[PDB]
C-alpha cells in the first residue's frame, strides 16, 4: 500500500539571546541508509525578520515553508505593507498545520526572530500546530541528543552555585551571539558522532536588528 | 438608446453601448501618467480628494516585486481586477518558479474583462488601468481599457483631461525613452507629463504619488514627503 | 435577457395588494359554487358542477369534492388540475404525520401546510399562484367536526358555514339568515342545498349537475363515516326536500 | 450511563435512573439525572454512548417543546414514543448513529392511563408495565414478574422500585451511586428526593 | 496532564501541572495549560496539545461574539456548551480534549463544566482531568471541606498538582495557580516542582517515601 | 432558481416594494400594545363582515413564540405563519444551545433580521407585516414591547399601535399614556388598552380580543364576557 | 425594467447613485477625529414619543479599538456590523492582534458592490467607522455603498450633512482635544437637527487608547450639553 | 492508490565545468520480466533541460504528454518563445514538483523517480530530483534506484563537493557516467546494456546519444571459479 510520507532525517535547533536569535540546522538530507544531499538547505529567511525550519519530512516541510512565505506576502498586501510581528506569524503557522490536523505535515517546525520589544524569539511547534515560546528549542532527528544539553547550557537547569548546598540556583542570564554559536557547533558536533542521519554541514541564520546573517562550518560526513 | 440596457445587445451599427459608458467612467476619473525607458518604468498619478477634509484617494496598486498598476475610475473594480493580477503573479512564482511576464499579465486582464462584456446579468469593469513592470525582456507600459483591450506603449495616460499628457509624451518620445540608468530624471519627466493636464490645481505633497521599478529596482510607491522632491 | 419577458408574479401593487392572488381570486369567482355546512352531529359539502352537458359520464366523475384520508374532505373552486395537484401533496402529508406519531392528521395541521405551501407561491419562486380555492371538512379527537376554507393567497380561516366560487355574496347572506348552532345534519343538508338552488345561474337545480358529501358521526359507535353521494342518493335527497 | 429502570403502576409511572457517571477508573460524578422532561406529563430516561446521551434528549425535547408551542396542545406519550422511535429508526442506518437507549414514561390525559414505553437505539418499541436497558434487565425483569401486580399504587410501585435497586447493589459489579426516582402522573411530573 | 478545579465557600480554585509529552519524551515543561478567556472565564486544558490549544482560543473568540452581539458576558454554561457542542461534530474523528470550564457571573454564581472531546458535559463542585487526575483526586479528596480558607484552598490545590506531578510520569514540570472570584479571576503565580517539593516536605513533613 | 431583484432603489431613494408592503400593513386589521408597570397587554381588532365563523379554530390574532413571549400583527395574514414559525424555531434553537430562553430583544432583532434580509434578497418580496413582540426576559420583572416593520427596523415601545387607522389609536395613546406613571395594575393596562382599540373598531362584541401577559410565563387571554364588562364599563364613564 | 449592475451614460452605477439619495433621507451622524481620541454622534430621530429612544441603536461597537456610526437604511447596517464584528475577531485569531482600522474598513466595503444579477441591491446605508491602531493611531473613515471609503479629519453623513460638513471645515484644527471635539459634535448637531437636543434624542460616543470604545450614557452627555450652552451664551 | 507494473530502471546524472551529463538504460521491465527494449527514459523540453524518469512507465509517458504539452503552451501569444521567455529547466522542475507533491496529497501518485536536467539562461547549471512522493533534493551527482547506491559513490569520488565541479572536465564527467552504467549493467538485475546519454553544454548545447552499449566488460575470471566451497573440479 502507497505510503504518503517519509523521513528526510537531519535536525535543528534554535537559541535566543537579548537583542538577537540563531537558527541552525543540519545540511544533510537522507533517505533511509542513503544520502540524498550533503547541501541541502532547510533553514529560510521568510521576511520581515523571521527566519523558519521545518524538519521531519521535506515535502512536507518545504511545502509549509512556501506556505508561510506567502503567507507573509498576503499579510504585507493585505495590511498596508505592515510588518509580521513573530508573534503573530506563529499564530499564523498553528492555523497553517492544523488546518492538515487529520493529514499532518509531519514536521516539526520552529521559527525565529525578535519580539516587538526587540528581544530574541524563538518559537517551536508540534506536527498539528501545538505551539510554545521559548529561550531554547532542538528539533528533528536528533533532538533527543541535543535538548538536554541545552537545557544544561542555556537555561542552566540542575546547575547551583558552588558552596550553597545545593540551595541557590545559578542565575538565568542572556548569552552572547559568541557564547551562543559555541555552543551550537558543539551541539552539531556530538549530535553528528552519536546521529548517522546527521552530518556533513552545518547552517546557522543568526537574526538580529540589522537583518539576517548567515554562518557555514563544515561536520563530519560519515 | 433602445441598445444600452444591457451589456448583451448589440446596436444596430455594431456598438456595446454599456461597455461604451464604462468608458465613460474613466474619463471622469483622475489623470495618471505612465511612462517607460529601457531601464525602468514610471507610474505618475494625480490623487483626487472629496474636500479639504478627506484623504487622497489612492490610485497606485502593487501587484508583485515586479509589477504594479495606476487606476482610473471605479477603484473596487480596480481592487477586483488588481487581486486577480496578484493571484496570476503568485501563480506562476509558486507553480513554475517564474516571474510572471507583463505581457501575459495584460492577455490575463483582457479575457477577463472580455467575459463580462459578452453575458448576461454582469456588467464591464468601471474602471482603466496602467501597468507598469521590469520582466525578462526589459521595462514595459500596459494601458488595460474594460473593454477588453490591452495595449503596449512607451508612455500614455488615462482619465480627465489626459490628452495633455499625452500629447507631451508623443513629443517627447524620444528624449525620455533613453533617459537610461537614471530614475529620477525618468520620474521628473512624467511629474512634467502629468503638469500638462493640470487646470486650476498643482502638484502639492499630499496630491501627487509616484511609483517606480527597474532593473535593480523592486516595484515601489512614493507618498507624501517622499515625493517633495519633484514638485 | 430573459428579464424582458417576466410578469413578476409575487410583487406588491402601490396599495399594497399581490396583483396574482388578486386575480386568482377573479378567476375562483367564475368557478361553479361549493358550499360546507357544519352541524353539531356532522358536516355537509356541496356542489355545483360546471355547466354539464348530457353526454358527460356524471356517476364516474369528479370534479369538485376529494377525499384527503378517512376523517377528511375537500370541496374544490377553481382550476382542477392545481387543485389536483395540492390534494396529492395534503394526501402524502396527511400519511407522513400517521408514519410519524401513528395518529391520524388533525385537521387544522393538515389545512396550515397546505396553506403555507399556497403562501410560497406568492412570496418567492416567481411562479403563478394556484387558482384554486378550499372548503375543508374534516373531523379530529381535538376539536371534533371542523370547517376551513383556503384561497390562493395562502391565508385560511374557520367557519360554521361558508360558501366559495361563485355568488358566495348571496350565497353567505342566505346561510347567515337560516343557520343556527343547535342545527343537525340532515337541516344542513337541505340549507345547502336551498342555498344552491336559489344562487345558481342555471335554470333549475339537478342531480346531474350536483356533488354532495357528508361526514357524520354515523357509523357504529364513536368513529366518522364518509359518505361521498352516488348520483341516485342526489337525485333521493334533492326530492326528499322538495327542490324537484 | 448504565441503569436505566421503569415500572407501570395503576395510575402512575415510575422511573428510576443511575446517577453515576464514570469515565475510566474515575467516577466524575455521583448526582447526574439522566433525564429530560419531554411535555409535562412525558418524561424520557436515556442510556447508551457519552455524548450521544444527552445530545439526543434534548434534541427531541426541543422538537417536541417546538410542538407544543405551535399547537398550543401536548401530544400523546404515545405519540411522543412514535416519534422517538422514528428518529432511532433513521438513526441506525446513519454515517453515525446514536447509541441511545430510551424509556418514556408518560400519563395520557386523554385515556387518563399511565404509559411506559422501552426503546432501543435500534428503534426497538415496546410498551411494557415495567421495563429496563442494559445489564439491569437481567435481575429485574425476573424479580419484577414475580413482585409486580398491574393494580398496585405509587407507593407500592415505590417499595417494589427498592427491591430492585436494592438486588442491583447486591448483584451489579459496578458501583452506580443510587438512583434518582421520578413519578408520572395525572398532575405531572415529580422528584422523590430521599431515595 | 493533571488539571483541577474546585468550588468552594470562597469561590473556585484553578490548579494545572505545566508538562508536554511526546511519549516518554518530556516535550515540554513550561507549557500553559489554563486559557484565560476573559476577566471571568478561565478554561483548563488537557488532551491533545493542539487540539486544547486551537479549540478553547477559538472559544475566546466565541464567546468575544457573544458579548459583542447581545451586550453582555456569555454564562459559563453557555460557553462550555459551545465547546462541547463543536467537539461533538467532531466526534469520531479522533479529538483529544478534556477541558474546564470555569468561572463567575451573576446569574449562576461561581460553576464549574468538565467538557470532554467524547461530548460528554457535567456541571459540578470538583473535577480533575488528565493523565494523573487519580493522584490529585486521592489528595484533594481527602482534604477538601467547603469552608476552607482562601490560603488553605489555594495550598490544597498546589498540593494535589504537586502530589500528581510526583507519581504520574506523564505529569510535572510547575504548578499555575488561579482564584476565580465575584470579581474574576486572580492569578497565584508558577511555582516549580523543583524547589516547591522540596519546600513542601521540609515544611510538611510529607513524602517520607523519598530519600530526603 | 429565480433570482430577480425585487426590492430595489428608485430616483428619489426609497425602495417602493417595501414602502408597498407598509400599505398591505395599514391595509390589515388594527393591533395595538400598552405595557403597564408589571404587566404587557396585547390588543387586536377583528372585522366584523366575516359572520358565520368558527372562533373555536379560526387562527388567533396572537401567537405564543414560547411560553414568556408572544406576538402580533398587522397585514398579510399567510405571510405572518411564516415569521412565527421562524421565530418559534429559533426560541428552541436558543433553549439548546444558550441554555436559557430568548430575550424579548433577541427574539425581535431575529424577526426583524428575517424581514430585512427579504428586503435584499433576490426572488422574493419584503414581508407585508409589522409585529408587536412583547413579553418578559427570564428571571425579569421589567415589560417588553418592541415593534418591527417591512424594512427590518425594530425598536421599544412603552405602548404602540399598527395597523389600519392606526394613527387615530396613536393619537389617543399619546395622549392617555404618561411615560412617568404607566398603567400600575392589570386592570388599568388592560382597560386602557381597550380604550384606545374603541376609538377604532365599532362595537365592543366579538371585535376585540385582549391578551394579558405577566411575568414568568404568565401568558392568558381573555374571554368575550370578561372584555365585555370593560366596554360596559368605559361606556358608561364615557356620558358624563 | 433594467439591470441591477447597469451603468448610466455619464459612467455611474444607478443603483449605487440611488442608494445616495437614500442615505440623504437618514438621521444625521457626525465624527471628529484628534489626536486624544475619535469622538462619534448621532441624531436618534424619534418617529413618535412613545418610543423608548434608548433602544434607538445607530452608534455600534465592532471591536475594543474600533465603533461605528450609522446613517441612512439602519436595517441595511445589521449584516455589515456582524462582518465587521466577524473580521475583526477572526483576524485577532489568526494573528494574535488587533486589526487595522483601515482593514477593516477594506473588508466591509468588499461587500458593498458584491450586489446584482450575492445580494439583490446595494446596502441603503453609510457608515462612519472610528478607530484607533498602533501603525496610524487615531483614524475616521466614512464607507459608502459603493464600496469605497475616504478617511476623514472630521465628516458628516445624514440629512443635515452638506450644511454640517461646511461647518466642520471651518472648526476643524490638528490641534483639537477631546473634549473640544464632544462639544463641537454637540453644537453642530443641534444646528441640523430639526427637534431641539437633548440627552434622549442624541447620542455621544467616543474611543481612546486607553480606554476603548465607549458609548456615553445620557447622564453624561446632559452635562456637556448643558457645558456647551454655557459657554455659547458666555460670548 | 498505485502499483507499479511496466517499470524503468535507475537514472544517473552529474554537473561537470560547463553543464550537465545525464543517463538511463532503454529497458522497460515487467517484474522479472524484461519486457519492452527500446524505451527511451530520457525526454528533452526545448534545446536546454532533459528529463529523466525512471519507475512507472505509464506514469512517465503522463509525464511525457503534460512536458510535451507545456512547450505549446508557452508557445502561445509569446513573441519570445524561442529567445527570452523560453522555458528554463528550473519552470520545468518545479511545474513537475508541483505536480508530483499534489498527486501524493491525494494518494494517488505518479510512481516515477525524475531527474530534471539542464542549464539555465545565465550558464549555471541545473540538476534537481524529484519522486512520487514530491521529495525535492540537489546535489552535484543525482541518481535514483540502485544508481543511488552504486552509482552515486563512483561519481562522488570525480565530483564530491561543489569546488570540485570548475576542476571536472566532460570528459572526465562523461566516463564516469559510461562506468557507472556498465557497473549497474554488472549488479542491477533489471537493468540492461543498451542505453542513452544526453549532455547539455552552455556552449555545445545539448548532445543526445542513442543506442549506446556497455563495454569493455570484466567476465574472463569466471572460468577459474569452480563450485561453491569445496569443489575442485
Ligand atoms: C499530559 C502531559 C498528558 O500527556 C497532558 O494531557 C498534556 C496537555 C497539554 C495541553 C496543552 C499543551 C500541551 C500539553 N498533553 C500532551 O502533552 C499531549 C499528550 C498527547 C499526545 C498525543 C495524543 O494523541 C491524540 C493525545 C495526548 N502531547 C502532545 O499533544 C504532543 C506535544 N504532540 C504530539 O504528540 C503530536 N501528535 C498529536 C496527535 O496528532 C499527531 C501528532
Ligand atoms: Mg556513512
Ligand atoms: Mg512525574
Amino acid at each position: 500500500q502507497f505510503n504518503p510520507y517519509g523521513d528526510n532525517g537531519g535536525t535543528i535547533l534554535g537559541i535566543a539571546g537579548e537583542d538577537f536569535a540563531v537558527l541552525a540546522g543540519d545540511t544533510r538530507n537522507i533517505t533511509d541508509y542513503s544520502i540524498n544531499s550533503r547541501y541541502e538547505p532547510k533553514v529560510f529567511d521568510c521576511g520581515d525578520n523571521i527566519v523558519m525550519s521545518a524538519n521531519g519530512f521535506a515535502a512536507d516541510g518545504d511545502a509549509l515553508v512556501k506556505r508561510f512565505k506567502n503567507s507573509v506576502k498576503w499579510y504585507h498586501f493585505d495590511h498596508n505593507d505592515k510588518k509580521l510581528s513573530i508573534n503573530s506569524a506563529a499564530r499564523n503557522i498553528q492555523h497553517l498545520l492544523y488546518g492538515k490536523r487529520f493529514f499532518p505535515y509531519y514536521v516539526h517546525t520552529i521559527i525565529a526572530g525578535l519580539d516587538e520589544d526587540g528581544k530574541g524569539a524563538v518559537y517551536s511547534f508540534d506536527p498539528v500546530g501545538s505551539y510554545e515560546r521559548e529561550q531554547c528549542r532542538a528539533g528533528g532527528a536528533a533532538a533527543s541528543l541535543i535538548m538536554p544539553f541545552l537545557d544544561n547550557q542555556v537555561n542552566f537547569k540542575n546547575q547551583y552555585e558552588p558552596g550553597t548546598n545545593g540551595k541557590v540556583k545559578k542565575p538565568l542570564k542572556y548569552l552572547s551571539v559568541e557564547e551562543v554559536i559555541k555552543l551550537v557547533r558543539d551541539s552539531f558536533t556530538s549530535a553528528t558522532e552519536r546521529h548517522i542521519q546527521v552530518g556533513d554541514g552545518l547552517e546557522i541564520l543568526i537574526v538580529t536588528k540589522d537583518g539576517v546573517r548567515k554562518e557555514f562550518y563544515e561536520l563530519k560526513r560519515d | 438608446n433602445n441598445y444600452d440596457g444591457d451589456t448583451v445587445t448589440f446596436s444596430p451599427t455594431g456598438r456595446l453601448f454599456q461597455v461604451e459608458y464604462a468608458l465613460e467612467a474613466i474619463k471622469q476619473g483622475s489623470v495618471t501618467v505612465g511612462l517607460r525607458s529601457n531601464t525602468h518604468a514610471v507610474l505618475v498619478a494625480l490623487k483626487r480628494n472629496a474636500d479639504e477634509l478627506s484623504s487622497y484617494q489612492k490610485k497606485i496598486i502593487k501587484c508583485d516585486e515586479h509589477m504594479g498598476l495606476s487606476l482610473a475610475g471605479l477603484a473596487p473594480d480596480a481592487r477586483v481586477l488588481s487581486n486577480y493580477l496578484r493571484q496570476q503573479c503568485n501563480y506562476s512564482s509558486l507553480v513554475f518558479n517564474r516571474k510572471l511576464a507583463v505581457e501575459r499579465a495584460g492577455h490575463l486582464l483582457c479575457d477577463k474583462a472580455q467575459k463580462n462584456t459578452q453575458s448576461y446579468g454582469g456588467r464591464p469593469y468601471g474602471v482603466g488601468l496602467l501597468i507598469i513592470g521590469y520582466d525578462k525582456s526589459g521595462a514595459h507600459l500596459l494601458e488595460f481599457q474594460p473593454s477588453g483591450n490591452v495595449t503596449e506603449l512607451y508612455g500614455t495616460a488615462i482619465g480627465a483631461r489626459s490628452q495633455g499628457a499625452k500629447t507631451y509624451l508623443e513629443r517627447t518620445l524620444d528624449t525620455f525613452i533613453k533617459i537610461d540608468g537614471n530614475p529620477d530624471e525618468l520620474i521628473k519627466a512624467g511629474v512634467e507629463a502629468i503638469s500638462q493636464s493640470l487646470r486650476d490645481e498643482s502638484l502639492t505633497v499630499d496630491n501627487l504619488s509616484i511609483a517606480i521599478v527597474g532593473k535593480d529596482t523592486p516595484f515601489t510607491i512614493y507618498d507624501g514627503e517622499a515625493v517633495a522632491k519633484y514638485i | 435577457g430573459s428579464r424582458r419577458y417576466d410578469s413578476r408574479t409575487t410583487i406588491f401593487s402601490p396599495e399594497g395588494r399581490l396583483y396574482q392572488v388578486e386575480y386568482a381570486l377573479e378567476s375562483i369567482s367564475h368557478a361553479g359554487t361549493a358550499i360546507g355546512i357544519m352541524a353539531s352531529d356532522g358536516i355537509v359539502l356541496a356542489a355545483e358542477r360546471k355547466v354539464t352537458s348530457t353526454l358527460l359520464e356524471q356517476d364516474t366523475s369528479t370534479e369538485k369534492l376529494y377525499k384527503l384520508n378517512d376523517k377528511i374532505a375537500v370541496a374544490v373552486a377553481g382550476l382542477t388540475a392545481d387543485a389536483e395537484i395540492l390534494i396529492n401533496t395534503a394526501r402524502i402529508h396527511a400519511q407522513n404525520y400517521l408514519k410519524t406519531y401513528n395518529e391520524d392528521i388533525p385537521v387544522e395541521i393538515l389545512v396550515r401546510r397546505l396553506s403555507d405551501i399556497k403562501q410560497g407561491y406568492t412570496q418567492h419562486g416567481g411562479l403563478r399562484p394556484f387558482g384554486v380555492s378550499f372548503i375543508y371538512a374534516g373531523y379530529d379527537d381535538r376539536y371534533g367536526y371542523q370547517l376551513y376554507t383556503s384561497n390562493p393567497s395562502g391565508n385560511y380561516t374557520g367557519w360554521k358555514a361558508i360558501s366559495v366560487g361563485a355568488n358566495t355574496s348571496a350565497a353567505q347572506t342566505l346561510l347567515q339568515m337560516d343557520y343556527k348552532d343547535d342545527m343537525k345534519v340532515d337541516d344542513a343538508i337541505e340549507l345547502a342545498l336551498k342555498t344552491l338552488s336559489k344562487t345558481t345561474d342555471s335554470s333549475a337545480l339537478t342531480y346531474d349537475r350536483l356533488e354532495f358529501a357528508t361526514i357524520r358521526k354515523g357509523a357504529n359507535d364513536g368513529e366518522v363515516y364518509q359518505k361521498i353521494f352516488k348520483p341516485q342518493e342526489i337525485k333521493d335527497i334533492l326530492v326528499k326536500t322538495g327542490i324537484t | 450511563m448504565d441503569i436505566i429502570l421503569g415500572i407501570r403502576v395503576q395510575d402512575s409511572v415510575i422511573l428510576a435512573s443511575s446517577k453515576a457517571v464514570t469515565r475510566g477508573i474515575s467516577v466524575l460524578k455521583d448526582s447526574d439525572d439522566k433525564t429530560r422532561q419531554l411535555s409535562p406529563h412525558t418524561l424520557m430516561s436515556f442510556a447508551g454512548e457519552a455524548g450521544d446521551t444527552v445530545q439526543f434528549a434534548e434534541y427531541i425535547q426541543a422538537n417536541i417543546q417546538l410542538y407544543s408551542i405551535r399547537e398550543d396542545y401536548e401530544l400523546s406519550p404515545q405519540a411522543v414514543s412514535s416519534f422517538v422511535r422514528q428518529e432511532l429508526a433513521k438513526s441506525i442506518r446513519s454515517r453515525r448513529p446514536y447509541q441511545v437507549n430510551v424509556l418514556i414514561g408518560g400519563y395520557d390525559k386523554k385515556k387518563n392511563k399511565p404509559e411506559l414505553y422501552q426503546i432501543d437505539y435500534l428503534g426497538t418499541k415496546v410498551e411494557l408495565p415495567y421495563g429496563a436497558h442494559g445489564y439491569s434487565g437481567f435481575y429485574t425483569f425476573s424479580l419484577l414478574d414475580h413482585h409486580y401486580r398491574p393494580d398496585m399504587t405509587t407507593e407500592e410501585g415505590l417499595d417494589l422500585l427498592k427491591l430492585c435497586v436494592q438486588e442491583l447493589e447486591k448483584r451489579m459489579p459496578m458501583d452506580f451511586k443510587g438512583v434518582i426516582v421520578k413519578i408520572v402522573d395525572k398532575d405531572g411530573i415529580r422528584q422523590v428526593d430521599d431515595f | 496532564t493533571t488539571t483541577l478545579a474546585f468550588r468552594f465557600q470562597g469561590g473556585i480554585i484553578v490548579a494545572v501541572d505545566s508538562r508536554a509529552t511526546a511519549g516518554n519524551w518530556v516535550a515540554s515543561q513550561t507549557v500553559k495549560k489554563v486559557i484565560e478567556i476573559n476577566p471571568f472565564l478561565l478554561g483548563t486544558v488537557a488532551g491533545g496539545a493542539a487540539d486544547c490549544q486551537f479549540w478553547e482560543t477559538w472559544l475566546g473568540s466565541q464567546c468575544r461574539l457573544h458579548e459583542l452581539r447581545e451586550k453582555e458576558r456569555i454564562s459559563v454554561a453557555a460557553a462550555s456548551k459551545i465547546l462541547s457542542n463543536l467537539v461533538y461534530q467532531y466526534k469520531g474523528a479522533g479529538l483529544s480534549m478534556g477541558t474546564m470550564i470555569c468561572g463567575y457571573t451573576r446569574k449562576e454564581g461561581p460553576t464549574i463544566y468538565y467538557v470532554d472531546s467524547d461530548g460528554t458535559r457535567l456541571k459540578g463542585d470538583i473535577f480533575c482531568v488528565g493523565s494523573g487526575q487519580t493522584f490529585a483526586y486521592g489528595v484533594l479528596d481527602s482534604n477538601y471541606k467547603w469552608d476552607l480558607s482562601v490560603e488553605d484552598a489555594l495550598y490544597l490545590g498546589k498540593r494535589s498538582i504537586l502530589a500528581a506531578a510526583h507519581r504520574d510520569a506523564y505529569s510535572g514540570g510547575s504548578v499555575n495557580l488561579y482564584h476565580v472570584t465575584e470579581d474574576g479571576w486572580i492569578y497565584h503565580g508558577n511555582h516549580d516542582v523543583g524547589e516547591l517539593f522540596w519546600k513542601v516536605k521540609e515544611e510538611e513533613g510529607s513524602f517520607n517515601n523519598v530519600i530526603g | 432558481g429565480y433570482d430577480r431583484a425585487l426590492s430595489i432603489f428608485s430616483p428619489d431613494g426609497h425602495i417602493f416594494q417595501v414602502e408597498y408592503a407598509l400599505e398591505a400593513v395599514k391595509r390589515g386589521t388594527c393591533a395595538v400594545g400598552v405595557k403597564g408597570k408589571n404587566c404587557v397587554v396585547l390588543g387586536c381588532e377583528r372585522r366584523s363582515t366575516l359572520k358565520l365563523q368558527d372562533t373555536r379554530i379560526t387562527p388567533s390574532k396572537v401567537s405564543k413564540i414560547d411560553s414568556h413571549v408572544v406576538l402580533s400583527f398587522s397585514g398579510l395574514n399567510a405571510d405572518s405563519r411564516i415569521l412565527i414559525e421562524k421565530a418559534r424555531v429559533e426560541a428552541q434553537s436558543h433553549r439548546l444551545t444558550l441554555e436559557d430562553p430568548v430575550t424579548v430583544e433577541y427574539l425581535t432583532r431575529y424577526v426583524a433580521g428575517v424581514q430585512q434580509r427579504y428586503t435584499q434578497s433576490g426572488g422574493v418580496r419584503p414581508f407585508g407585516v409589522s409585529t408587536l413582540i412583547a413579553g418578559f426576559d427570564p428571571r425579569d420583572d421589567e415589560p417588553k414591547l418592541y415593534q418591527t416593520e417591512p424594512s427590518g427596523i425594530y425598536s421599544s415601545w412603552s405602548a404602540q399601535t399598527i395597523g389600519r387607522n392606526s394613527k387615530t389609536v396613536r393619537e389617543f395613546l399619546e395622549k392617555n399614556y404618561d411615560r412617568k406613571e404607566p398603567p400600575a395594575t392589570v386592570e388599568e393596562c388592560v382597560k386602557l388598552t381597550v380604550r384606545s382599540l374603541l376609538e377604532v373598531v365599532q362595537t365592543g362584541a366579538k371585535n376585540i380580543e385582549i391578551t394579558v401577559v405577566k411575568p414568568d410565563s404568565d401568558i392568558v387571554a381573555l374571554s368575550s364576557e370578561e372584555i365585555n364588562q370593560y366596554v360596559t364599563q368605559i361606556e358608561q364613564e364615557k356620558q358624563e | 425594467d433594467r439591470g441591477v449592475s447597469t451603468f448610466s451614460p455619464e459612467g455611474r452605477l444607478f443603483q449605487v447613485e440611488y442608494s445616495l439619495e437614500a442615505i440623504k433621507l437618514g438621521s444625521t451622524a457626525i465624527g471628529i477625529a484628534t489626536k486624544e481620541g475619535v469622538v462619534l454622534g448621532v441624531e436618534k430621530r424619534a418617529t413618535s414619543p412613545l418610543l423608548e429612544s434608548d433602544s434607538i441603536e445607530k452608534i455600534v461597537e465592532i471591536d475594543r479599538h474600533i465603533g461605528c456610526a450609522m446613517s441612512g437604511l439602519t436595517a441595511d447596517a445589521r449584516s455589515m456590523i456582524e462582518h465587521a464584528r466577524t473580521a475583526a475577531v477572526t483576524h485577532n485569531l489568526y494573528y494574535d492582534e488587533d486589526i487595522n482600522v483601515e482593514s477593516l474598513t477594506q473588508s466591509v466595503c468588499d461587500l458593498a458592490l458584491r450586489f446584482g444579477e450575492l445580494m439583490s441591491r446595494p446596502f441603503g446605508v453609510a457608515l462612519l467607522i472610528a478607530g484607533h491602531d498602533a501603525d496610524d493611531g487615531y483614524q475616521l473613515f466614512h464607507a459608502e455603498p459603493s464600496g469605497t471609503f475616504y478617511r476623514y479629519n472630521a465628516k458628516a453623513i445624514g440629512s443635515g450633512s452638506e450644511g454640517a460638513q461646511a461647518e466642520l471645515l471651518n472648526e476643524w484644527h490638528s490641534s483639537l482635544t477631546l473634549k473640544e471635539a464632544e462639544l463641537l459634535v454637540l453644537k453642530i448637531l443641534k444646528q441640523v437637527m430639526e427637534e431641539k437636543l437633548d440627552e434622549n434624542n442624541a447620542q455621544l460616543s467616543c474611543i481612546t487608547k486607553q480606554d476603548g470604545f465607549k458609548i456615553y450614557d445620557n447622564e453624561k452627555t446632559a452635562e456637556l450639553i448643558k457645558e456647551l450652552k454655557e459657554k455659547e451664551a458666555a460670548e | 492508490t498505485q502499483q507499479p507494473i511496466v517499470t524503468g530502471t535507475s537514472v544517473i546524472s552529474m554537473k561537470y565545468d560547463n553543464g550537465v551529463i545525464i543517463a538511463a538504460d532503454n529497458l522497460g521491465s515487467y517484474g522479472s520480466l524484461l519486457r519492452f527494449n527500446g524505451v527511451e527514459r530520457l525526454i528533452p523540453v526545448g534545446d536546454n533541460t532533459v528529463v529523466g524518469i525512471s519507475g512507472d512507465i505509464s506514469d512517465m509517458q503522463h509525464i511525457e504528454r503534460l512536458l510535451k504539452d507545456l512547450v505549446t503552451e508557452n508557445a502561445y501569444d509569446n513573441p519570445l518563445a524561442d529567445a527570452e521567455e523560453a522555458l528554463e529547466p528550473s519552470y520545468i522542475f518545479e511545474y513537475l514538483a508541483t505536480v508530483m507533491y499534489q498527486r501524493r496529497s491525494k494518494m494517488n501518485p505518479l510512481w516515477n523517480a525524475i531527474i530534471v536536467a539542464g542549464v539555465q539562461s545565465n550558464g549555471d547549471q541545473f540538476l534537481r530530483y524529484v519522486n512520487l512522493l514530491g521529495v525535492t533534493y540537489s546535489s552535484p551527482t543525482l541518481a535514483t534506484g540502485f544508481g543511488a547506491h552504486m552509482a552515486n559513490p563512483l561519481l562522488r569520488k570525480v565530483v564530491d563537493r561543489e569546488s570540485d565541479i570548475p576542476k571536472t572536465t566532460v570528459q572526465v564527467a562523461e566516463e564516469a557516467i559510461v562506468n557507472a552504467m556498465r557497473v549497474l549493467y554488472y549488479r542491477d538485475a533489471r537493468s540492461s546494456r543498451n542505453f542513452s546519454l544526453a549532455i547539455i553544454d552552455k556552449n555545445t548545447g545539448l548532445t543526445f546519444k542513442k543506442n549506446l552499449q556497455v563495454e569493455n566488460m570484466k567476465w574472463d575470471f569466471a572460468k577459474d571459479i569452480k563450485g561453491y566451497g569445496t569443489q575442485k573440479i
